């Protein structure tokens, strides 16, 4: 319970490891929906439902196209991705060693407290709210229409602009 | 106490569903002059057991050309997510109630296409890359207006949670607010939910056996017992959001007995389709449903924003 | 005729009533003859685990008679 | 007792593999014109738990109708091996059973019997849909009366 | 933990279902039924070359969408703000320059299955 | 003797009744409907199968099958 | 909090440590590039939810919005490199240095 | 007119989805100006008393509301009532 949120941690470096190793788009794009769904529990595990979901709704749709491109313009006739050659698979086991070992290295260095496993579970809510309401994330996303309103024409301009800047890119 | 719920909740949709294969090869079969299954059991009650005990003691492919790992997560993947999608599904309380109970669908509803991509993608075959593909499109199609014509409804309603609309419809049936979004909702409860008049993935005349021909029996069926676990979903939902049944807080089964009523109609209205309509050709329903019902989503869309503030009928956030 | 098809509706009609009914008689015996008692917000909680603090651990129960 | 419990159960296993048997979308010459009013409103097949799956992942027997020439015959042999094997077959025809016309033509096998292994044959020109019927109704018994689990436990 | 007291559960219903599906049929597997299908002939290219869609515009309108579909979700919650005056205007300034953006590309083309 | 099967085409200056008469079939797409009665009206009809082994369909005395040598 | 955001952090390096060594695809490293992004909207949610900084919760969406808009130019560049050679190979554009 | 009337009927009788469209889209903005009503919805929601309502301390001053909720002074909407 209290190594819930460094399981999660761990699972989403590991989800962003084997992405950086750079397999076939596929199994990179597995390797970010999962990181995403990992993304939506931390992001939960602290507060918010909403803006985890949001990952988990954007990078579905999102990796829905990368499935698309990829078998028309980003595949081999043999996709070699993990299980393929010796040069991953490498350096997939030995960072995850480098991991077991980087954190416990410095927790014998418990000065800086980047990471305290004897301390560990115990701060990650910080003194939230218990006696209230109307707290939860989406009030705060709603600010833009209510004090926050460029950061939304802002961002609507460019879905605007999107449309016109990704045909002239095709024709 | 509560494997037990689990228990009379999994047990009861796994039993219902094998009884749409049923119900489905009987209810086309009398608009077909033909009698559905009589034999195997009293009129067919018995058929189910017979298919699924069938399926699971033939050979399950483990084609040469494939992807063995994504081969065999896919259907785990199918029927677990559509099988899991009942757990906030609130007949009047919810075996799991979530504020944000519908975009749980939502995302979750989307991840029954990755069973329907690594599944073709792995199996290594062009008639199963294209029902891949097929999808693809198809979720590119509707899955911009399951969230606005569900956004539109959860707008004169207020949270996400699908139990606040049992207080929405406590005299009141919001299919008569929103038919039109009812209208396109029922079509994008039919594109998500593949099987379909426009099912362009798992077609037979075409794409034999789409994005599931090269699995055999074993794993055939965990697609079919999602597929037809989904069906009966898209129809609980518009019997919880557009067709309103009875809460009456002292008899919480009635809303239930009247959930059943309405959601066998549009389980068994998505009967009468298969029976009666051919498919989109897969370059209409994406003109379909950008043209026709993009621009009238945004509408009603934009008609539900203004109806509120210009009137009163602001939700309240519980 | 057509009414060979209500076996096959009305066994799955008696297959959808139970995930409704039994997730409330469920509930009432876990809960204390009670709902489930949702808790959307962090008031609703606060009550619960206020009341999951006047009484045994478990929050069903005790109310006035007390002082 | 061990037989009779493996006895019924090797009863109680066919019993699906009889009644829920998905044929295979065949076709190739007039004969399979019958297999449609086999699927017609008047002797059905749905109503034996018999249904077209026009995969052979999805089948569980083959139905061969018509002359199976000498082009068709790897995409015959290639289609029954494709499936699971506790494939079955059955042969529609007297020019799938012998070439009745054509027996002694060149373009054309004389038997489906010499490709693929068959469990029963179903005679006729166009056999009667009341005849293949016969036969997947015969064939639905041919594996009542196989003995899978039995012939394992004294073995 | 009360999710995952369902969902575990359904992972091990799907993987207890998929065990006693391959080591309880008696397989055969030798050659050349493990070999892909195409109909009853050996495949002529290796059913893993480039597929060149056509709805490579469509798919990327989605991918702007589904954001803006994002960027829409938090009306619910908006409607509960005191002004009620720049949530209706702003709501319609972004549903309009959608239907603007959708309008230009329904125009000129892009939506229409290059060909 | 020819007949012309699609060959209706003639702008009539279409007045307004006789376009609700076809926004609606469009915007409420009423013609399928007249599709799911038309099946609605079958499955309440007898469907003509037959159990086979008790009820085998209608012959004549002219059907040919199995060979016989007959005997005077 | 202080054991996630140093290893979100080590999951932004790590992807930054991918999008500058590459595998013979242009495709592989645009898709890099949101697993990039990613960290930074958790590691800007959660300091913007354990401060309870509401007022700054309308930037994890702003910050996702340029997510897919820089990925669509992405995509369709690709479309721009497929139809030159077909095949996405970052090793097949070197005719600029002439 | 004729030349613009009448070019509306048959975009009503084919294309009749853009007309809706078009028409829903300048019908929502302009409801809301020629109202009786949507006075209230930026009302209706000031009322909620989400948070606490913090008291002053009587320093002789603001003849408001004294010491007592049901005292006829203050904002006492009657209007959301009887609406
Ligand atoms: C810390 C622990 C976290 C894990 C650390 C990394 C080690 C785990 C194994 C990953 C590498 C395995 C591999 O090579 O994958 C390719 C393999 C390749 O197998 P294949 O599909 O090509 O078929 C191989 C056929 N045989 C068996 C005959 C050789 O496929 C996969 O395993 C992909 C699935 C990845 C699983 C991760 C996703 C979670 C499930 C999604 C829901
Ligand atoms: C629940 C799953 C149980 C399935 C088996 C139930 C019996 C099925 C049946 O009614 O027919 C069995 C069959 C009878 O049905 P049948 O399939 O042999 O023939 C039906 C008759 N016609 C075609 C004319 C309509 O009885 C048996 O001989 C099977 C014996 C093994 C069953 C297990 C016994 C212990
Ligand atoms: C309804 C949904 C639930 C789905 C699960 C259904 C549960 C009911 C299933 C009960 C049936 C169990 C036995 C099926 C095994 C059939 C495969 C078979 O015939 O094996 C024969 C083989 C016979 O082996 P053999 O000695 O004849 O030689 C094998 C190879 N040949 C024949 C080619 C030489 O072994 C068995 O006897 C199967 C016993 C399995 C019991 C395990 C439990
Ligand atoms: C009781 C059993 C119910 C039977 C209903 C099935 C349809 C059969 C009726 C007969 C028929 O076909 O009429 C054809 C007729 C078609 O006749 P027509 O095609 O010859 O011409 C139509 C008339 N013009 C051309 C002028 C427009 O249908 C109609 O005319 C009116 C009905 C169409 C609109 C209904 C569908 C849209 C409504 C959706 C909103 C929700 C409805 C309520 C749903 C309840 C569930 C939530
Ligand atoms: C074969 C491959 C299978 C792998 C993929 C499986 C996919 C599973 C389906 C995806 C789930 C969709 C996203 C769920 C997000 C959580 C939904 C939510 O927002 O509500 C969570 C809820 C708290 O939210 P809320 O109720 O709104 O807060 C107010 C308090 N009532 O209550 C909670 O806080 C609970 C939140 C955590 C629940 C997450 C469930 C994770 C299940 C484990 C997945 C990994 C499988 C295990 C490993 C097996 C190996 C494969
Ligand atoms: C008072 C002032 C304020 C008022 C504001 C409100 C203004 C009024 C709004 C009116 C809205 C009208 C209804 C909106 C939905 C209409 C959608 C639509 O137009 O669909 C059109 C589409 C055809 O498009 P097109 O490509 O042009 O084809 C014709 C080519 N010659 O048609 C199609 O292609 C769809 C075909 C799919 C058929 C599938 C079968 C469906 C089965 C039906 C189930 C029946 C039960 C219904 C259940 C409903 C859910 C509860
Ligand atoms: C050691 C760290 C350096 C990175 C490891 C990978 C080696 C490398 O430089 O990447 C080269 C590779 C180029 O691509 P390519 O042309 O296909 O290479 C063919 C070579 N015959 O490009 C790549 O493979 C992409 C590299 C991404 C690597 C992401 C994962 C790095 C995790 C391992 C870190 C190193 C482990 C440290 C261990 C410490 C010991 C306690
Ligand atoms: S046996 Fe007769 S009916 Fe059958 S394929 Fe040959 S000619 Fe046609």
């Amino acid at each position: 319970m209290n190594n819930y949120i460094f399981v999660l941690s761990s699972l989403f470096l590991v989800g962003c490891l084997g992405l950086a190793l750079k397999p076939s788009p596929i199994y990179g794009g597995l390797g970010l929906i999962v990181s995403g769904f990992v993304g939506c529990l931390m992001v939960l595990g602290f507060g918010g439902s909403f803006l985890g979901l949001m990952v988990f709704l954007i990078y579905l749709g999102g990796m829905l196209v990368v499935f698309g491109y990829t078998t028309a313009m980003a595949t081999e006739e043999y996709p070699e991705t993990w299980g393929s050659n010796w040069l991953i698979l490498g350096f997939l086991v030995l960072g995850v060693i480098m991991e077991v070992f980087l954190i416990c290295v410095l927790n014998y260095y418990d000065e800086v407290g980047v990471i305290n496993l004897d301390g560990l579970g115990d701060w990650l809510m910080y003194e939230v709210d218990d006696v209230g309401v109307m707290l939860e994330g989406g009030i705060g996303v709603a600010a833009m229409y209510s004090c926050a309103t460029w950061m939304m024409v802002v961002a609507g301009w460019s879905l605007f602009a999107g449309i016109f800047i990704i045909i002239e890119i095709t024709r | 106490m509560f494997f037990i719920n689990i228990l009379t909740l999994l047990v009861p949709i796994l039993i219902a569903m094998a009884f749409l294969t049923l119900v489905e090869r009987k209810i086309l079969g009398y608009m077909q002059l033909r009698k559905g299954p009589n034999i195997v059991g009293p009129y067919g009650i018995l058929q189910p057991f017979a298919d699924a005990m069938k399926l699971f003691m033939k050979e399950p492919m483990r084609p040469l050309t494939t992807s063995m790992s994504l081969f065999i997560i896919a259907p785990t993947l199918s029927l677990t997510l559509a099988l899991s999608l009942w757990v906030p599904l609130p007949m009047p309380h919810p075996l799991i109630n979530l504020n944000l109970g519908i975009l749980f669908i939502l995302a979750t509803s989307s991840l029954s296409v990755y069973s329907i991509l690594w599944s073709g993608w792995a199996s290594n075959s062009k008639y199963s890359l294209f029902g891949a593909l097929r999808a693809v499109a198809q979720t590119i199609s509707y899955e911009v207006t399951m969230a606005i014509i569900l956004l539109s409804v959860l707008l004169m309603n207020g949270s996400y949670s699908l139990q606040t609309l049992i207080t929405t419809q406590e005299h009141m049936w919001l299919l008569l607010p929103a038919w039109p979004m009812a209208m396109m909702w029922f079509i994008s409860t039919l594109a998500e939910t593949n099987r379909a008049p426009f099912d362009l993935t798992e077609g037979e005349s075409e794409l034999v056996s789409g994005f599931n021909v090269e699995y055999a029996a074993g794993p055939f069926a965990l697609f079919f017992m999602a597929e037809y676990t989904n069906i009966i979903l898209m129809n609980a939902l518009t019997t919880i959001i557009f067709l309103g049944p009875l809460y009456y807080i002292n008899l919480p089964e009635l809303y239930s007995t009247n959930f059943m009523m309405e959601a066998l109609l549009l389980s068994s209205t998505f009967l009468w389709i298969r029976a009666s309509y051919p498919r989109f050709r897969y370059d209409q329903l994406m003109h379909l449903l950008w043209k026709n019902f993009l621009p009238l989503t945004l509408a009603l869309c934009m008609w539900h924003i203004s109806l509120p503030i210009f009137t009163a009928g602001v939700p309240p956030y519980m | 005729m057509w009414f060979e098809i209500l076996p096959g509706l009305a066994i799955m009609g008696v297959c959808l009533v139970i995930p409704g009914v039994s997730t409330a008689y469920i509930h009432k015996f876990t809960n204390g003859g009670k709902e489930k008692r949702v808790a959307r917000v962090q008031y609703q909680w606060y009550l619960m685990e206020r009341d999951r603090r006047i009484s045994g651990v478990n929050r069903y129960y005790v109310s006035k008679g007390l002082e | 007792r061990a037989e009779y419990v493996v006895t019924k159960l090797d009863d109680l296993i066919n019993w699906a593999r009889r009644s829920s048997l998905w044929p295979m979308t065949f076709g190739l010459a007039c004969c399979a014109v019958e297999m449609m009013h086999m699927a017609a409103p008047r002797y059905d097949m749905d109503r034996f738990g018999v249904v077209f799956r026009a995969s052979p992942r999805q089948a569980d027997v083959m139905i061969v109708a018509g002359t199976l020439t000498n082009k068709m015959a790897p995409a015959l042999r290639k289609v029954y091996d494709q499936m699971p094997e506790p494939r079955y077959v059955v042969s529609m025809g007297s020019c799938a059973n012998g070439g009745g016309y054509y027996h002694y033509s060149y373009s054309v096998v004389r038997g489906c019997d010499r490709i693929v292994p068959v469990d029963i044959y179903v005679p006729g020109c166009p056999p009667t849909a009341e005849a293949l019927l016969y036969g997947i109704l015969q064939l639905q018994r041919k594996i009542k009366r196989e003995q899978k689990l039995k012939i394992w436990y004294r073995r | 933990m009360n999710l995952y007291t369902v969902i575990f559960i359904n992972i091990l219903l799907s993987l207890t279902l998929i065990l006693v599906a391959f080591w309880l049929p008696q397989m055969n597997l030798y050659s050349e039924k493990a070999n892909p299908y195409e109909c009853g002939f050996d495949p002529t290219s290796s059913a893993r070359l480039p597929f060149s869609m056509k709805f490579f515009l469509v798919a990327i309108t989605f991918l702007l969408f589904d954001l803006e579909i994002a960027l829409l979700l938090p009306l619910p919650w908006a409607i509960q703000t005191i002004k009620t005056s720049t949530m209706m205007i702003m709501a319609f300034i972004l549903v309009t320059i959608l239907s603007l953006g959708l309008a230009y590309e329904w125009t000129q083309k892009g939506l229409e299955w290059t060909e | 003797t020819y007949k012309y099967v699609n060959k209706k085409e003639q702008e009539s200056e279409v007045d307004m009744k006789s376009a609700t008469d076809n926004a609606a079939r469009i915007l409420m797409w009423t013609e399928l409907i007249r599709g799911l009665g038309m099946t609605l009206s079958y499955l309440f009809r007898e469907p003509a199968t037959i159990n086979y082994p008790f009820e085998k369909g209608p012959l004549s005395p002219r059907f040919r099958g199995e060979h016989a040598l007959r005997r005077y | 909090m202080p054991s996630t955001f140093f290893n979100l952090t080590m999951a932004f390096s790590l992807s930054l440590l991918g999008t500058l060594m590459f595998r013979s695809h242009l495709m592989s490293t645009l898709l890099c590039l949101e697993g990039m992004v990613l960290s930074l909207f958790i590691m800007t949610s959660v300091t913007s939810l354990n401060s309870n900084s509401m007022s700054s919760m309308p930037i994890p969406i702003t910050i996702l919005v340029f997510a897919a808009c820089e990925a669509a130019v992405g995509l369709a560049l690709l479309v721009k490199v497929s139809n030159t050679y077909g095949t996405d190979y970052v090793q097949n554009l070197n005719l600029l240095q002439c | 007119a004729g030349r613009i009337s009448a070019f509306l009927k048959n975009a009503w009788a084919k294309e009749p989805v853009l007309v809706v469209s078009f028409s829903v889209w300048g019908l929502a903005i302009i409801m809301p100006m020629i109202s009786p009503y949507t006075k209230y919805a930026s009302m209706i929601n000031k009322a909620t008393p989400y948070n606490y309502p913090v008291p002053v301390r009587d320093d002789g001053n603001m003849p408001d509301v004294p010491s007592h909720p049901q005292d006829p002074l203050g904002p006492s909407l009657d209007w959301l009532k009887n609406l």
